[PDB]
RNA sequence: CCCGGCGAGGGGAGUGAAAAAGAACCUGAAACCGUGUACGUACAAGCAGUGGGAGCACGCUUAGGCGUGUGACUGCGUACC
RNA sequence: GUAACGGGGCUAAACCAUGCACCGAAGCUGCGGCAGCGACGCUUAUGCGUUGUUGGGUAGGGGAGCGUUCUGUAAGCCUG
């Protein structure tokens, strides 16, 4: 009833992935991508 | 939308180099050595916090031997009759009580001797 | 009176040759 | 009471500049003149232009008696440099630098 | 004159009219603190026991102040293996002032 | 108005709220280069720090003692990706 | 360059047998503090208690946050 005292309901806007961003985030250097290889590429992976 | 990082860099930079003061050369001047220099201190203040408790109970001990060869007798046949006689002194008051008082340790060591004859 | 203007150019980057013998050649 | 003289822009590198700056530092004014006479320098001719327009200075806008002046303060710092280029052998290039200089003189009475 | 005692499973060495410096103590700041255990008292002559806890010695003193110690850092770091940490620390104190050794 | 080559550059005077807004002109960081003060350093061997630690200088304080700077000597210790 | 005890040095400070002491780690115990997961209570809902136990970590999976620039709340609030 204010614009400033609306909220979302709980559990409803989790924030998403971001990586690359340093080692405290959990997800820096590769980002989960592994080593090396075919998959780890830019564009990589096969067909169905 | 577009965004400028001037301002926390700066802050940052600013941050590390303070607690650099007093290191040599450009270890106190450059933020690629600093950062370096502020790390492998911080290992060794963690290391150090464990040596300290080491070096000062064997300070002590070697502070103890002394005296108690002073009065005539080793250190482990000393503590051996402190403990059967039961006296629950530490160390540290021990070595205290050694360089500051003469007439107390020569009273602890009669009683040590006295319960281990 | 005049103000003072700089002025600089790039090499062509000639292909040099290293002409004594290779390093450890055949 | 200070009085001061700046040559700005002056065409001379720092550190050659400052081999003459040395000489006279902390001596009266009388010696430090004929001592920057007698050196077979480039800067001389420069700090003792400097040091005398110092002295005028210290006579004409404030109070007389420059028979008991001393040299209290002198340092050089360095100016904005000019570039240039060289030729070299096949076909490089090499860049050059013009260095300059700023030289400041303060004298007192006291 | 001088007594021995223990409070945060260490030992202290303490005479009248000084400050010490221990353990946290879970006690309201104006009143009083006992210590009925004493493990030596000297004074020209030592009461020392051999059997520990002096057999009527007590130690008189009330509390001062409460607070906290200055910050440390913790710092942990692995070499060319993506691993390092931070944290920091404050340790809690008590002040007790000594007022009276009874042999 | 003064020094200077009827120079370049300055020092006064004056304008302006401000000239450390003077045309190389809003604010004006860092690398880099200097002057001054305090402490250390010419019989001493190594990733230059960290734990302990005298002495000296400065400030406060009612002794008590604290705070800041420096740091003799000594245990441990072969940068980052 | 001693260079096939770490050195100094050792006729026991070497070797065999028996015995009692002591030193020795971030192991265990004592004191203070933080967090995760269970069980049992109260709230009988958030939550608050009683305890038991756990807390090295790369690839990688899961959960909570800080700060930056823009839009609303904003003809509001701060500021010569
Ligand atoms: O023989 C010939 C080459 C040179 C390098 C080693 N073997």
């Amino acid at each position: 009833m204010r614009l400033n005292t609306l909220s979302p309901a709980e559990g409803s806007k989790k924030a998403g992935k971001r990586l690359g961003r340093g080692i405290g985030s959990g997800l820096g250097k590769t980002g989960g991508r592994g080593h090396k290889g075919q998959k780890s590429r830019s564009g990589g992976g096969v067909r169905r | 939308a577009r965004v400028k990082r001037g301002v926390i860099a700066r802050a940052r930079h600013k941050k590390i180099l303070k607690q650099a003061k007093g290191y040599y050369g450009a270890r106190s001047r450059v933020y690629r050595v600093a950062f370096q220099a502020v790390i492998k201190a911080g290992q060794y203040a963690y290391r150090d916090r464990r040596q300290r408790k080491r070096q000062f109970r064997q300070l002590w001990i070697a502070r103890i031997n002394a005296a108690a060869r002073q009065n005539g007798i080793s250190y482990s046949k000393f503590i051996n009759g402190l403990k059967k006689a039961s006296v629950e002194i530490d160390r540290k008051i021990l070595a205290d009580i050694a360089v500051f008082d003469k007439v107390a340790f020569t009273a602890l060591v009669e009683k040590a001797k006295a319960a281990l004859a | 009176v005049a103000v003072t203007v700089y002025e600089a150019w790039r090499q062509l980057g000639y292909k040099g040759s290293w002409w004594w013998p290779r390093i450890r050649g055949p | 009471m200070e009085t001061i003289a700046k040559h700005r822009h002056a065409r001379s590198s720092a550190q050659k500049v400052r081999l003459v700056a040395d000489l006279i530092r902390g001596k009266k004014v009388s010696q430090a003149l004929d001592i920057l006479t007698y050196t077979n320098k480039k800067a001389a001719v420069l700090v003792k232009k400097v040091l005398e327009s110092a002295i005028a200075n210290a006579e004409h806008n404030d109070g007389a008696d420059i028979d008991d002046l001393k040299v209290t303060k002198i340092f050089v710092d360095e100016g904005p440099s000019m570039k240039r280029i060289m030729p070299r052998a096949k076909g490089r290039a090499d860049r050059i630098l013009k260095r300059t200089s700023h030289i400041t003189v303060v004298v007192s009475d006291r | 004159m001088y007594a021995v005692f223990q409070s945060g499973g260490k030992q202290h060495r303490v005479s009248e009219g000084q400050t010490v410096r221990l353990e946290k103590l879970d006690i309201a700041t104006g009143e009083t603190v006992e210590f009925a255990e004493v493990l030596m008292i000297a004074n020209g002559e030592e009461v020392k026991i051999g059997v520990p806890f002096v057999d009527g010695g007590v130690i008189k003193a009330e509390v001062v102040a409460h607070g906290r110690g200055e910050k440390v850092k913790i710092v942990k770091f692995r070499r060319r293996k993506h691993y390092r940490k931070q944290q920091g620390h404050r340790q809690w104190f008590t002040d007790v002032k000594i007022t009276g050794i009874s042999a």
